């Protein structure tokens, strides 16, 4: 799974 | 029209307000107010999720 | 150049159909037919169901 | 997986 977008 | 997005991978929330889901889940899209974090509904639960974890469905 | 990622594995039933697994990134060659798209995965090339993939960008 | 479309 890709990294989670700028939280 | 009601638009759905489908989950590409499992998403485990790291913060509150985030929507948990498994690959395969069909989420109802509430909005895309943030290009990276979309808000939706999965049955009773509601929250934001990463837009890169899903693909259009319906 | 456009790409699509497989949402599920696709097992060819007829010759000319491109085999792939969930997550494989396929290069789009043609998508004129709304049902059967043509793509390239490494050195393999063929048609596949559009409802089995989604934009990879 | 959805049913494969008519060939």
């Amino acid at each position: 799974p890709p990294p989670v977008p700028p939280r | 029209e009601t638009k759905f997005v489908q989950a590409l991978f499992d998403f485990n929330p790291q913060e509150s307000g985030e929507l948990a889901f498994k690959r395969g889940d069909v989420i109802t899209l509430i909005n895309k107010d943030d290009p990276n974090w979309w808000e939706g509904q999965l049955n009773n639960r509601r929250g934001i999720f990463p837009s890169n974890y899903v693909c259009p469905y319906n």
